[PDB]
């Protein structure tokens, strides 16, 4: 007899992938669905990005000298690198963290004057050789380091109250000093018990500068601790106080929504990318990747597979 | 596999087809041909490529940093994150693992399914003129040229034309 | 699609068929008639209703507020709420579009299956006294008056009893 | 010959899902799996709920005047909403957010009496017009502002303990009094250094007031600071201290277990429901819903899908 | 079931059957046997015992406490850890919920394709020399003694061998 | 005809389980793929553990008497128990919770001294009936209880600093004394002013102890706060006080990695486990467990099901 046969095709070119009943299966083919490929740069095409190269987020917003490019600014993309400077006095914020996170996604910042007036038997304009701009020393550009006039004189009691008047939230910051000795602060301030009260309808709190000997940085052996609110459209935030207190001269407005990068990653403008780590950019269609748990943006899955075959073509059976 | 057909009864694959995924070879007087199938082939691969239109593609949702990757954070904030994350990341790389295999799983059983349609519809259309062989083939009990051959694959094979001749050779 | 049958050999569906999913219909001297199969019919809807009382009705478990809807929290706390959610949402909408995605594969194959399974259960039941179609229907090689239609419609039809007739008739 | 052919039905009225291999297939049938409808209320039937209005949790454990009808009861549930008022003399508390939790998941709160008598020097019912009920100036009705009964006076040296004799665990809440002007001071109290100091055997604190001047509230420049602890059943909590103490009247025994509800929405006492969220409750059998991922009580799994359809028939395939 | 074999045209199983899963029964001139089908029911055990290979020997993650047993801590970072934790134990049991009940529909309607494998394979062996009866037996229209009735079980029988006279005693 | 027929085995012995269609499907056989047993003892086999008994952490690190077994070592392998001892003279330390977890992750401690010399006028072994040992009064062993040498005598304005020369990070400990009575810090210390600093790079801060009665523990009404921090390699930390320190004789490193068990059961050194929960140990192949949500080590995922059950035969249809 005449006969006529069916089958299908086959490779020797075979793969092996995975499937509820057996772990190697021969397929004509498959595909990959877990990206491990990244790209050794920050892919920004079209984006108004912000590298703040040496400058930290945080000395945006008291103004530390390597970040005076940055002071204000809008953009949708804010890059922090890993040795940046947040202080030139040493000190330390707290919520540093916090801080540190709502400028990272916040696409821009405004600096709004606080308008604090001192009057005579205080100098306001305390410089010092750990923030140098030049000529000379100087301090952060959004503070003021308050000191009696007259070296060994009591600081007088002061109030000072700040009144926002926008619609929006700005963030208050203000530093309290923490002299080296009972000499320094005596020279700066009074012999007199040191208290700083700071005070809205929705926040509260009391700080006393303390003095201590301590290590040197780098600099010094004084210290700052920052301090941070925010204060609501029409409230009033009174600081009460009579020595220690390093004065906002400028407040900020966080202004809208921005995605934060940390990466040492160079940028590269002529790439376009949704997905970022520290590592750089990851661009790619499929749903899972390899390559970080850490990634900023719309990012594929992290999963632990190197490999993850999906079949594309029917079983093999070859000749 | 399931449908008994890929790995089943059709005992291998051919190499030399590349026209297609599922075919025809045919036997007469005149010698030998081979020959793909377009419905059959067309209907398998548009299936993997709804697969693939799936998985690929997919919009995703936007994430911000929780963790600083330059400044030591609270370690016991730290450890609730950490948690959390490789919780999370189990749950990704079970599910991942789990859908791959099922896909595979089914699309392995789809194209054997398309074999078996393709077998089914060929039986059908040579009604009581062919045989099957058992492995894959029919045995016609008539002549049948390549027009013939061709009548069969382009579904115009008319069975009654060659009826009373193909009963008559399953007779004797 | 997977067996065949739906959107497969049968060209399409009966809309005047409203008793039932699967049925029968015929022609004969006495002219055409229509009925749907019970046995199938109920197959297939069983197990929609089955899937149907696993999704529906399910006891979920208690949550708590772990955030403040009008008292603005930590911002670093929040952070760290805000990305668990988002990363259990995403988890619980690709579930979903898993689960309904498969079981929607599913439940078209399993009504492909039962359609064949009705198709099968007709062809053995008259055994070599009808030939397939092709298109879905037996060519019945007697004379099948009204019961007799019906004799295969409650599997009653006794093929032995047309067998000498039938098969003279397939010989012609 | 006579011929029987073999069928399925199909519909005009065509419904498309998505499956696997298809985002469109045509099938008969079809129903949704996600629930998109709330209703605009808080659905009540057969719970003992208590509505806070105006009392904010917290002044339930201090007694703002707000909060007078809401000092004790049991409930199974509690519901919170977005305005109201937890202090009358400006202040705040320390942990208020886990403080705020630990009473919307409490079931019910009991008010034990702590003792503490003072002895005469001591006046200890001062009174303000900040916290009006009738007639005339009150204080929070769990505390007592304590004061020098002679204008210009020292404050005596005193000790109170309160022991728990319950086989629950208590909740202490006690405030410290900030004030706005060192004259204030002096006449509450003495011109002498204040200190308070609280003591259990599972707690230890010690505390200064500072004076200075805040924002007026509306009311005040001065402050109280709230603080907290639970006392194990057969402890002690001492309190030492010389002026300055808002010292607890009743102490709270939070009771057994509710839900607890933030919302806008009004109640409706004809609905049932298990699930609530702000915009108010929601009351399916579908597995997922479309509404909000902040939502409380036994909820179906928040979805960022419009629709869901699950197939309930075959493919369609019309004539 | 899917394939219609299992709980479908063959109305039971045989609890006699303890050497197989699958398997033939037969009688003759010579009296009646058993005998279980090594290849199909190797086939099924095999696709069970993957299945249960990829359940078991996971390997898992190491995690450390992030709560106190003992120092019940702090309540606003406790009732995030509870959160988080029902939240994640939630994903998990319905995953487990999803993984068996899929599993088992897909093993169930495997083992129903391995009997309906085993059906077809020995109907295209008999060839023309057979008749289905519909209750999952063949009727043998020639005589077959116990070394016919092996071959059929090893796939060995020859159709052309018995043709002759199976198709005579099928005319009438 | 001759007949041969086609079937499938079945049993009398019939299993119940689930499907996508069925809530009760018959099959042949199944197995269970949640694990609901667990071992009542820690499965040791093959570890280098230490079992701190009644020693809580923090005692290893300021050398509790119950904890002297335990104040240096290493492990990979912690187990705490649950009314383990911490002090001996009653206190609290600051971040209890972060230290605790430390040490708990730690796999090991090593003790390094701070070489802190006093001179005369200073007695530095000050010890008490609440810290025994044999025989007599003693004191934590990591610190030293300074005093006045003379009852009543004014104690010293005192300095020390301590330096980190190793290359990791070393952890302090000190604490502050809050006598009980004005009469105790007068003979402890002088009648003056008491004022402690502490300040390194890093980190600090400043004290007062406070006078003060609170409940007999039990033992003693005064108090000691513990205050601690890393030092980082190279850095230095000085104590600046005249009065209430506890100062270190010790500080710790803490050296690697450990699993933190803290559980209730007992040890047993011939079954091995990398799993384990407060009830004790789980070892087992499926891939979920019953027993617990909060569990340490490699360990199934907990489920809330009592059962759930993986079909391993095909449909039962008996005869
Ligand atoms: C072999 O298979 C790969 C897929 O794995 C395919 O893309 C490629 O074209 C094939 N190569 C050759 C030389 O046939
Ligand atoms: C293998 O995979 C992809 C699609 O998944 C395809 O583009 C490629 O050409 C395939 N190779 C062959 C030879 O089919
Ligand atoms: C301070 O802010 C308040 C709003 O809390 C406002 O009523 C008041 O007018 C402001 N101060 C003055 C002097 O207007
Ligand atoms: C099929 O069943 C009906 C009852 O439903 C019965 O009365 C009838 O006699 C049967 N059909 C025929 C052709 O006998
Ligand atoms: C039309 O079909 C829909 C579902 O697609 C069904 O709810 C409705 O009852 C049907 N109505 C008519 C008139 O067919
Ligand atoms: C659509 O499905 C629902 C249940 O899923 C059912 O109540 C209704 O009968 C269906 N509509 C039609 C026309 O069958
Ligand atoms: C203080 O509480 C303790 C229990 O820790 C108890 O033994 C003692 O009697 C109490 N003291 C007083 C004065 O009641
Ligand atoms: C039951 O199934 C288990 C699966 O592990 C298998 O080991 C065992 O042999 C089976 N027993 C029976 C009686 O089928
Ligand atoms: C104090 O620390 C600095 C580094 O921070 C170091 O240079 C110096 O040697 C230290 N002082 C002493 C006396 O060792
Ligand atoms: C098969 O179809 C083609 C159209 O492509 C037609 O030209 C051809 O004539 C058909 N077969 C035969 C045998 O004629
Ligand atoms: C999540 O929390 C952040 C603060 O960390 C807040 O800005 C944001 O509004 C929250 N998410 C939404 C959807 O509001
Ligand atoms: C969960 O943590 C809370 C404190 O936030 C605690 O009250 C509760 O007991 C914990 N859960 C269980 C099951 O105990």
């Amino acid at each position: 007899g005449d006969k006529i046969c069916l089958g299908h095709h086959a490779v020797s070119n075979g793969t092996i992938v995975k499937t509820l009943t057996n772990e190697k299966e021969e397929v004509t083919n498959a595909t990959e669905t877990v990206e491990s490929k990244s790209l050794d740069k920050l892919c920004m095409k079209s984006r108004n990005y912000k590298d703040l190269g040496s400058c930290h987020p945080i000395g945006m917003v008291i103004g530390t000298p390597a970040c005076d490019l940055h002071l204000t600014g809008t953009w949708d993309t804010l890059i922090e690198r890993d040795n940046s400077i947040a202080y030139c006095y040493p000190g330390a914020t707290v919520n540093e963290e916090a801080l540190r996170q709502k400028i990272m996604e916040s696409g821009g910042i405004d600096k709004i004057s606080t308008g604090f007036t001192y009057g005579s038997s205080i100098n306001s304009a305390g410089t010092t050789k750990a923030c140098m701009r030049n000529g000379g020393n100087s301090f952060y550009a959004e503070l003021k380091w308050l000191v009696s006039k007259s070296k060994g004189q009591n600081f007088p009691q002061t109030t000072n109250t700040y009144r926002n008047t926008d619609s929006a939230e700005h963030l208050i910051i203000w530093g309290i000093h923490h002299p080296s000795s009972t000499q320094e602060k005596n020279d700066l301030y009074g012999t007199q018990s040191l208290s700083i009260s700071v005070g809205s309808s929705t926040y509260q709190n009391n700080f006393v500068p303390v003095v201590g000997a301590r290590p040197q940085v780098n600099g010094q052996s004084g210290r700052i601790d920052f301090h941070w609110t925010m204060v609501q459209p029409g409230d009033n935030i009174t600081f009460s106080h009579n020595g220690g207190l390093i004065a906002p001269s400028r407040v900020s407005k966080l202004k809208g929504r921005g995605l934060g990068i940390q990466s040492g990653a160079s940028v590269d403008n002529d790439c376009e990318s949704k997905c970022f780590w520290k590592g750089g950019s990851i661009n790619t269609k499929l749903p899972f990747q390899n390559l970080s748990p850490r990634t900023v943006g719309q990012c594929p899955k992290y999963v632990n597979k190197k490999s993850l075959l999906l079949a594309t073509g029917m079983r093999n059976v070859p000749e | 596999g399931l449908f008994g057909a890929i790995a089943g009864f059709i005992e291998n694959g051919w190499e030399g087809m590349v026209d297609g995924w599922y075919g025809f070879r045919h036997q007469n007087a005149q010698g030998t041909g081979q020959a793909a199938d377009y419905k059959s082939t067309q209907a398998a691969i548009d299936q993997i490529t709804g697969k693939l239109n799936r998985l690929i593609e997919k919009t995703n949702t936007e994430f911000e940093s929780i963790e600083s990757e330059f400044s030591e954070i609270e370690h016991q904030i730290g450890n609730i994150i950490n948690w959390t994350k490789d919780s999370i990341t189990d749950i990704w790389t079970y599910q991942a693992e789990l859908l791959v295999a099922m896909e595979n799983q089914h699309t392995i059983d789809m194209a054997d399914s398309e074999m078996l349609n393709l077998y089914e519809r060929v039986r059908k259309q040579l009604r009581q003129n062919a045989e099957e062989d058992g492995k894959g083939c029919f045995e016609i009990y008539h002549k049948c040229d390549d027009n013939c051959m061709e009548s069969i694959r382009n579904n115009t094979y008319d069975h009654t034309q060659y009826r009373e001749e193909a009963l008559l050779n399953r007779l004797n």
